[PDB]
């Protein structure tokens, strides 16, 4: 039940293979159509639903998929 | 990554997979 924007965020996280995952700057770099609040909300939703988790700190994310 | 960082990441990975299972099961 993902919005278009949540799916876009999730796809970017899925595509980063680094063990610490991608970071919030990587999301801002790519998601140039989205407000910072929308990116943050999508990260919250994805994290609450178990699609992603934070890794080395609260600004880095990896997907469970 | 350091030992400690890998330990924390794996704990986080398991917490998230747990949340996912709960959502898939509800």
């Amino acid at each position: 039940g993902l919005t278009v924007a949540q799916n876009q965020v999730l796809n970017l996280i899925k595509a980063c293979p680094r063990p610490e995952g991608l970071n919030f700057q990587d999301l801002k770099n790519q998601l140039k159509h989205m407000s910072v609040s929308s990116i943050k909300q999508a990260v919250d939703f994805l994290s609450n639903e178990g699609h992603i988790y934070s890794t080395v700190d609260d600004d880095h994310f990896k997907s469970t998929d | 990554l350091t030992e400690e960082q890998r330990k924390k990441i794996e704990e986080n990975r398991q917490k998230a997979l747990a949340r996912r299972a709960e959502k898939l099961l509800a």
